[PDB]
């Protein structure tokens, strides 16, 4: 998207979201990142929304195909599951490459650095969902390392109700439960996160209260399913 | 288990 | 998809439908058509479902963008509406090209020939939705001609409850109402189609009754909105 | 006005 102005790419990503054209939205935001400037808060959210929708559709398709393949156990179901898997891996590698070149290294404020490290954990987690064997081990460790660095910064630099801090903890708890085979660590992290947020709600405005309590309810929903 | 849906700006 | 077996393309189109991967489904069914054999009833439905979902998403996005553009009346909204419009036109041209090379000319049975001529009317109708001016006139006439030939065959060769005959009449009535500025022709066609189907329901099995009454309800729903 | 939804095999 090298010939399109940064501001036009941002504008078009917002239009693509309204039109539910998430592949276009992700391509516009990739173009915007590749202009080389840092991203504002709103721009970071557009990047994350675009890719989460693209990879979310791929993951849902991969799960349908993997289920059909497991039930059947010609080459067609495996071949097509492999096709979708390779496409998913390519999208995850693209996002990880944007984070590595050069969004994380330029992110100095806690809000930006935690946001990008949470993305890095999420996209390694999606790689881990489709990985097997020893590849799976190193990919799992890469997710864990990214989430852990984000957690360490978030606990030092953000209040316990901050929505990015909350969503990081939610997604790291899902990583523990679903990827790392550590359900007790998942439950402990979700409970501690919920309780420490509850105790800080009194400091919030009405609108911030709504933002934080929405994520707290997601932590509660997981705790109800896990306990 | 639900992660952040994260699919709406 | 020249190196993939026909039967494998069909198999993968069915998997792509289950996975809600409609762009893949359409590419598999294009590959299957291009093998050069005629399509069975089930295969014709896979082709139609695939493309209706692809172009349906494009049309919904084009309508969102066209609405934003009309409200605003920089270049970005128009440029992006034009992008989506060109993509939509390309998908319609691809489907029309499959029908022309060579599905229609090889279709001798009424069920296949009516099905393909209804598709031809539908994809010219989608072209007409985005067309302007005199281009619009010739595109509108191409839709009308395809639907009219399908109607003439359907009335000679199929019972008034046949689901393809019913869906053809429904879509031709939408063409009259929405494209040709002929609401009275739309209402007359929907009413006559509904009444002549009602009078033939007594001939049907329970399962055929369900198929025909489902489409009749769609005719009724339009008549309620138009009257 | 609805056409055949036509989006499910
Ligand atoms: C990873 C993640 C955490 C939280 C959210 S949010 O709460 O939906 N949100 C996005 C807009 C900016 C912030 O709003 C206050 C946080 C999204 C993703
Ligand atoms: C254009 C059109 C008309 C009717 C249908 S259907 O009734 O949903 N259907 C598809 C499967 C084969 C037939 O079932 C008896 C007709 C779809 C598209």
């Amino acid at each position: 998207m090298g010939s399109m102005e940064r501001a036009s790419l941002i504008q078009k990503a917002k239009l693509a979201e309204q039109a539910e054209r998430y592949e276009d939205m992700a391509a516009f935001m990739k173009g915007a990142v590749e202009k080389g400037e840092e991203l504002s808060c709103e721009e970071r959210n557009l990047l994350s929304v675009a890719y989460k929708n693209v990879v979310g559709g791929q993951r849902a398709a991969w799960r349908v195909l993997s289920s059909i393949e497991q039930k059947s156990n010609g080459p067609e179901v495996r071949e097509y599951r492999e096709k979708v898997e390779t496409e998913l891996q390519g999208v995850c590698d693209t996002v990880l490459g944007l984070l590595d070149s050069h969004l994380i290294k330029e992110a100095g404020d806690a809000e930006s650095r935690v946001f990008y490290l949470k993305m890095k954990g999420d996209y390694y987690r999606y790689l881990a969902e489709v990985a097997t064997g020893d590849d799976k081990k190193r990919i799992i460790d890469s997710a864990r390392s990214a989430y852990q660095e984000a957690m360490d910064i978030s606990k030092k630099e953000m209040p316990p109700t901050n929505p990015i801090r909350l969503g990081l903890a939610l997604n790291f708890s899902v990583f523990h439960y679903e990827i790392a085979n550590s359900p007790e660590e998942a439950i402990s992290l979700a409970k501690t996160t919920f309780d420490e947020a509850m105790a800080d709600l009194h400091t919030l405005s009405e609108d911030s209260y709504k933002d934080s309590t929405l994520i707290m309810q997601l932590l509660r929903d997981n705790l109800t399913l896990w306990t | 288990a639900g992660s952040i849906p994260g699919r709406r700006s």
